[PDB]
């Protein structure tokens, strides 16, 4: 009715990688990034309290924490993997954070290996009825009340 | 190629 309120905030996932031309003295072949950030004019850091990217195992403390932009991870690798990206909200109720999983690939589908590629995911939150200080830090960064 |  014209009591609740639905918010909408959009995310970008993306990264690039790129083939070495020297690899390194443990064979990593590749450097890569993966970042998440807001799209044109918005500020994610007003709801997102951090971002948490799950490296694999092989990689040192494969636990990555951003509590600011940018929200990004630098590394070189050997191997393509599926990395856990957890972004936690600024809100004391649920939902306090949302996960996504990412495919950090450095090759593309055709069989070919290729020298560098890049790759861009967007993704839209809604959020129905949140308080009254998490909504607002959901507009304040760019987010939509939506309209009926 | 190779993944982990």
């Amino acid at each position: 009715m014209d009591n609740q309120c639905t918010v909408q905030v959009r995310l970008e996932l993306g990264h690039r990688a790129q083939l070495r031309k020297k690899p390194t003295t443990e064979g990593f072949t590749h450097d890569w990034m993966v970042f998440v950030r807001g799209p044109e004019q918005c500020d994610i850091q007003h709801f997102v309290e951090k971002v948490v990217f799950w490296l694999h195992d092989s990689f040192p403390k494969p636990r990555r924490v951003c509590k600011e932009p940018p929200y990004k991870v630098e590394e070189s690798g050997y191997a393509g993997f599926i990395m856990p990206i957890e972004v936690h909200f600024k809100n004391k109720e649920e939902p306090r954070k949302v996960c996504f999983t990412y495919d950090l690939f450095l090759n593309l589908e055709g069989n070919p290996p290729v020298n560098h590629l890049n790759h861009l995911r967007c993704e839209k939150l809604t959020f129905n009825n949140p308080t009254t200080e998490f909504r607002y830090k959901l507009l304040r960064a760019g987010g939509v009340m939506v309209m009926p | 190629a190779a993944r982990k």
